[PDB]
């Protein structure tokens, strides 16, 4: 993972922001990403939420 | 000893002053044709130049033959020269100032302490006249005698950029010079100038008198202007190029305004503070001699 | 009792450490009411600036936290060679050579720390570019010919910041009330041939000026651009134009800013299309070709620092003060120190001087020995000659 | 900035007394400062300070926040409707190290050099001609509503 | 809008950086296509120049905008004042990852 | 407490203006070092009466 500059993740002031990013940062999964790229071009039938 | 002609030493083909340009040895006048000026809102007005100090610095007892022409031309136009005051060999000119000295100034531009064989040298009277003013390059650094280094450049501007009406008026708009240019143009110009035997120009400037002198000032005006140009690029606050439809116009700004800059740049030679004091003094003396 | 030995001894230690080579910054002015450290940054026009002073919060092994409590031992449980005087300790005057050599080692190390990055960036400094349309104002115009235009977004993303770096007035807006002379005045005042389009139809003498002088109009958007010009010739057309990349070297030309000599250009033509990754890789390779000399104290300062540099962009990186508001200031000839005007690609004066000579070597025909193209043809080889 | 502004007030008042022609025991002919190195805002102050704008004589500026008034005034001069005043202010801003002064000042300086031949005084100086302006602004700072009688 | 300019300005950050390619090959192959004239919007295009990448530069102006917004964001708690600047640093890092 | 109220109503910080006049915040915010690089200064050290 390359989410943070060195070494702001270590930094105390940044803890709120770091928790904020780790709140959003999904672990990479190949099938989920391939699904993302694919969904970009595949026809939608049920309206995506 | 080389005899001095009725015209200056500069009349001899041996002392031709010629910058490289367009693959040929162009004379300075035909380079200065290339120069063009963008007037801006500012105005240069030439103050009266203070008279140079009477004092001639002592030439300290120096056994060696001091290469003075090299020292001067490097102090004014040298790409890499610095601390041009720590050594203080310019004072050596004063050794020539005495009537009937055993010293001679060679065409090589070295000050021999005694006349020596197979070394041609300027007529000692003329050199005495030249040293009587230019030894004062020796006190370029001494606090009591330092030249103004801001005001003097106005004259540089007027003598370089100034139209005959502006030169008559003694006031010209501050100008921003430009010319179609080759890569590294200011450097190569500055070095073509550094190789010049300017001691000829100075010795003629100081020894000649009467009509023969005035005819010198006209014949050599463009040369003097080229020295003034190299120097002005040395102090120009900035120096850009401009694209001009598959051509490049070098643009130095501004003429006649010493920016007092000391940090180096690839575009032009740069004055350390010592070189500024030196160039100021040189300008003071040479301009004092150019108007009389 | 203690101050008699503070003002008269420690003060000359501050006065002496004030002179050390690596203490380059000013520390105070004495006015608590108004002092604030000058905030230089390494702005990169094609990147985001790295402030030198930052609350990065890395503690440097605890160095950035301050115990005020330390004043108590100073006032109380500590002794001074002057305070003791009733024994008289001789004062110690330390050898300059230790901190001098340590400073020299640090300086010499970081002086050559940046060289491959600096060299590569020097080479590619002109390589940044903007997409630009070239509309054709008259019949039988080659696609190179005509008015040149680029979106405000590109100019904002590339041309502008470099104008701030080059310290020139912002280029004039053109309203079609614009005489060609006003445009020329702008192109002179800011030596890049660029003017921002504003509003209204632009008169034909101005159009012929912008065309003849290759001045780059900066259109806010491309919707019906021909309505924006006085196409009295009726040659110009909304669909008649040519897209093309235009290198920053093709607009700017400032010798200590953007390397732009024909040798380096002739070099860039040979370059395969790049990326920041490929460039970082190049820099790493040049770095591993030249294993720089270092004193043992330098190896120590290296490992202390002591790793990655690659995060910073450096494309035309310059050193400039930012306002505390966070806006990046232009170089003030009166405030910022002279050396900061152009990072001369972060290279020594001597390296530039040699560099010109090498450009003469590279451009020389006798070493241009990689040949392009070939002609298959079925002839007898009766009298061979390579030429 | 506050220093320069106080000095601009001083030189403006003194020049206001010299312009009325009354004899004055002035300490020096140009009471205001010359920046040698300074920020942009000081260079602006030196420029409008040199200009001796009609606005001071008219009391158009508010002196309660003097330096601010001078900054805004330098703004109006930076893009003045009058080309003379604009080009003059701009010229003063471009060469702030030079001390611009009216010719009537310079004659005083010359008298001073005459009386004390070896006196030191600032060498870098330009003698601009002052530009007349016909617009007499009404003013009266201090309490009191104006009771207009409309024509 | 008359006074919501910062909102519209942030909203322009969401505008897509690609182009609307008509499905040329698919049309030539006579593949099924419910549209009268088939086309899809490609997210981004090949970089034109030797060095700069238009997409990355767009992201650069995006995070510069976001940094100005984070900067102008008034806060009262001290830790909020802290994460403001830390947020600014982290945006500044995301830009390099993106490029 | 009284002088504290009079002081803190002025603000816990200030910024020097481009005209050089002080401009106090008018607010009682706790200071953070993140502000040290900001335009603001602590108000206690303004030395303004
Ligand atoms: N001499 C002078 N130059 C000015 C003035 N105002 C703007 N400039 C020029 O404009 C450049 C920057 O413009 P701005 O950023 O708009 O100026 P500012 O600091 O915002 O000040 P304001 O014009 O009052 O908003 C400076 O480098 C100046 O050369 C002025 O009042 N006097
Ligand atoms: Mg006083």
């Amino acid at each position: 993972k390359r989410y943070f500059p060195e070494n702001l993740e270590q930094n105390q002031s940044a803890a709120r922001l770091v928790s904020a990013v780790k709140a959003r940062a999904s672990e990479a999964d190949i099938s989920s990403i391939h699904l993302a790229i694919a969904r970009e071009v595949s026809p939608m039938f049920n309206v995506h939420e | 000893m080389l005899q001095q002609p009725t015209g200056g030493y500069t009349t001899l083909e041996q002392f031709a002053f010629t910058i490289r340009n367009d693959g040929t040895n162009a004379t300075p006048t035909q380079f200065l044709q290339l120069l063009s000026y963008e007037a801006t809102e500012n105005e240069l007005v030439k103050k009266t130049i203070p008279t140079p100090e009477t004092h001639l610095p002592s030439a300290r007892n120096v056994p060696g033959n001091v290469y003075i022409e090299d020292a001067i031309t490097q102090a004014l136009f040298g790409i890499s020269a610095q601390n041009v005051n720590a050594h203080g060999y310019f004072s050596r000119l004063s050794a020539l100032a005495l009537p009937n000295t055993s010293a001679r100034l060679g065409l090589d531009g070295v000050i021999y302490n005694s006349e020596t064989i197979n070394i041609p040298f300027y007529d000692p009277a003329a050199v005495a006249n030249f040293a009587a003013t230019y030894a004062k390059l020796g006190n370029a650094s001494t606090p009591r005698y330092r030249a103004d280094m801001i005001d003097i450049y106005a004259h540089v501007g007027l003598e370089l950029a100034g139209t005959d009406a502006e030169r008559a008026a003694g006031v010209m708009p501050v100008k921003r010079a430009k010319f179609d240019s080759w890569e590294g143009s200011l450097i190569s110009l500055s070095r073509d100038v550094v190789n010049w035997k300017i001691l000829a120009f100075l010795i003629d400037l100081c020894s000649l008198e009467g009509e023969a002198l005035r005819a010198f000032k006209t014949r050599n005006r463009d040369v003097f202007r080229m020295m003034l140009f190299i120097m002005s690029t040395a102090v120009a606050a900035n120096v850009v190029n401009r694209k001009v439809t598959k051509r490049v116009d070098r643009v130095l700004e501004y003429i006649g305004v010493n920016s007092m800059r000391t940090a180096g740049r690839t575009a032009t030679i740069t004055y350390d503070l010592s070189r500024h004091e030196f160039a100021a003094k040189f300008l003071q003396l040479t301009f004092t001699r150019w108007n009389a | 009792n203690i101050a008699v030995a503070h003002t008269d001894h420690l003060s000359v230690v501050y006065a002496t450490m004030s002179n050390f080579m690596l203490n380059f910054t000013n520390n105070f002015s004495g006015n608590h009411a108004t002092f604030k450290p000058d905030q230089y940054v390494i702005t990169s026009p094609e990147g985001s600036y790295k402030p030198i002073i930052e609350r990065q919060g890395e503690t440097v092994d605890g160095l950035t936290i301050i115990d005020t409590s330390i004043v108590w031992p100073i006032l109380c449980q500590c002794t001074y060679p002057l305070v003791r005087q009733s024994i008289m300790e001789e004062i110690v005057y330390p050898d300059p050579s230790t901190t001098l050599s340590q400073s020299l080692s640090v300086a010499q190390v970081l002086s050559k720390l940046t060289l491959p990055d600096a060299f590569i960036n020097m080479i590619l400094s002109g390589g940044d570019s903007v997409v630009m349309r070239t509309y054709q104002t008259e019949a039988d115009d080659d696609l190179d010919e005509g008015i040149r235009m680029t979106t405000y977004d590109q100019y904002l993303s590339h041309i502008r910041e470099r104008l701030h770096i080059t310290n020139v007035p912002d280029p004039i807006y053109i309203t079609g009330a614009s005489t060609p002379d006003q445009i020329a005045a702008s192109v002179q005042a800011t030596h890049v041939a660029v003017v921002l389009y504003q509003s209204g139809v632009i008169n034909g003498p101005a159009s012929t000026y912008l065309r003849e002088n290759e001045v780059l109009v900066v259109m806010p958007d491309y919707y019906d651009v021909v309505s924006r010009f006085a196409n009295a010739n009726l040659q110009m057309n909304n669909n008649r134009y040519h897209e093309s990349v235009l290198e920053i070297a093709d607009i700017f030309d400032q010798a200590d800013f953007i390397q732009t000599s024909d040798a380096v250009r002739q070099l860039r033509a040979l370059m395969p299309t790049l990326s920041t990754s490929q460039i970082r890789h190049a820099i790493e390779r040049i770095a591993q070709i030249t294993d720089v000399d270092s004193t043992d104290y330098g190896k120590l300062t290296l490992r202390f620092l002591g790793t990655l540099t690659r995060s910073l962009k450096m494309q035309n990186a310059q050193i400039r003060r930012i306002r505390p508001d966070g806006t990046v200031l232009r170089y003030d000839d009166q405030i910022d120190i002279e050396a900061f005007r152009w990072s001369r690609y972060f290279l020594d004066e001597l390296q530039l001087r040699r560099l010109s000579v090498g450009l003469r070597l590279i451009t020389n025909p006798r070493i241009a020995r990689r040949f392009n193209g070939v002609r298959i043809m079925y002839l007898t080889d009766d009298d061979p000659d390579p030429d | 900035i506050d220093h320069f502004a106080a000095k601009i007030l001083e030189d403006w008042r003194q020049k206001e007394k010299l312009d009325k022609g009354a004899l004055v025991e002035a300490d020096r002919v140009i009471q205001r400062l010359i920046p040698l190195s300074s920020s942009t805002y000081v260079q602006r102050l030196a420029a409008i300070g040199a200009l001796y704008p009609n606005e001071f004589t008219e009391n158009v500026l508010d002196l309660s926040r003097l330096s601010t008034a001078l900054l805004q005034l330098s703004d109006t001069y930076y893009q003045h409707a009058n080309d003379q005043l604009r080009r003059l202010y701009r010229r003063m801003y471009n060469d702030s190290r030079t001390l611009y002064m009216t010719q009537r000042h310079q004659e005083l300086l010359l008298a001073q050099i005459t009386a004390d031949p070896n006196i030191l005084l600032y060498p870098y100086t330009y003698i601009f001609t002052t530009i007349p302006t016909s617009m007499n602004y009404i003013s009266n700072t201090g309490q009191g509503r104006i009771k207009h009688s409309l024509t | 809008l008359a006074g919501a300019n910062t909102i519209i300005a942030i909203m322009r950050l969401f505008t897509p950086q690609g182009f609307l390619r008509t499905d040329d090959l698919a049309i030539a192959a006579n593949f099924p296509r419910a549209s009268r004239n088939p086309q899809t919007y490609i997210p981004y295009t090949n970089q034109r120049g030797t060095v700069t990448n238009e997409f990355a530069s767009r992201f650069r102006t995006i995070v510069a905008t976001l940094a100005n917004v984070v900067n102008e964001r008034a806060v009262q708690d001290d830790m909020q004042k802290a994460t403001r600047s830390c947020t600014k640093q982290w945006l500044r890092h995301l830009e390099t990852q993106f490029d | 407490p009284v002088e504290y109220g009079i002081f803190v109503q002025r603000g816990a910080t200030y910024t020097i203006n481009a005209a050089g006049e002080f401009e106090f915040s008018g607010r009682n915010e706790k200071w953070d070092q993140a502000l040290y690089l900001s335009e603001h200064f602590p108000a206690l050290f303004s030395d303004v009466p």
